[PDB]
């Protein structure tokens, strides 16, 4: 505890993602909706927009 | 015996289908998804992808 | 440093939100998607290193 900020410890988390064509389990916190078939609407479906 | 007929027809369907493949080529971005890279991207970044 | 930890995390919702009320993280460069927008994307593995 006696240098400058060069060489003082940092602690780093690396979150490595997929995304890729699989089942999602880690989504986020948004909230869902009811499923409506027979119109023209904007649809995301696991991200897929 | 009809075959100068049949060669204009493939020909314009290997044209739509050469040009309809071209859509699942990354030209250098993060994929081929115009949806995917709008949403998982900021925009000033996005607009280079 | 060379036995870093991987505890993968699944079938869970994450709230990135909460890592900006935490102590101040001034190296959040997310390579990759994208820093603010991440609460709207499901994921299919998360690997967390440390």
């Amino acid at each position: 505890p006696t240098y400058g900020v060069g060489h003082q410890p940092y602690r780093v988390v690396v979150l490595s993602f997929e995304l890729l064509h699989a089942p999602a389990t880690v989504c986020g916190p948004k909230k869902s909706t009811n499923l409506v078939k027979n119109k023209c609407v904007n649809f995301n479906f696991n991200g897929l927009k | 015996a009809l075959g100068k007929l049949q060669d204009v027809v493939n020909h314009n369907a290997q044209a739509l289908n050469t040009l309809v493949k071209q859509l699942s080529s990354k030209f250098g971005a993060i994929s081929s998804v115009l949806n995917d890279i709008f949403s998982r991207l900021d925009p000033p970044e996005a607009e280079v992808q | 440093v060379y036995a870093w930890n991987r505890k993968r995390i699944s079938n869970c919702v994450a709230d990135y939100s909460v890592l900006y009320n935490l102590a101040p993280f001034f190296t959040f460069k997310c390579y990759g998607v994208s820093p603010t927008k991440l609460n709207d994307l499901c994921f299919t593995n998360v690997y967390a290193d440390s």
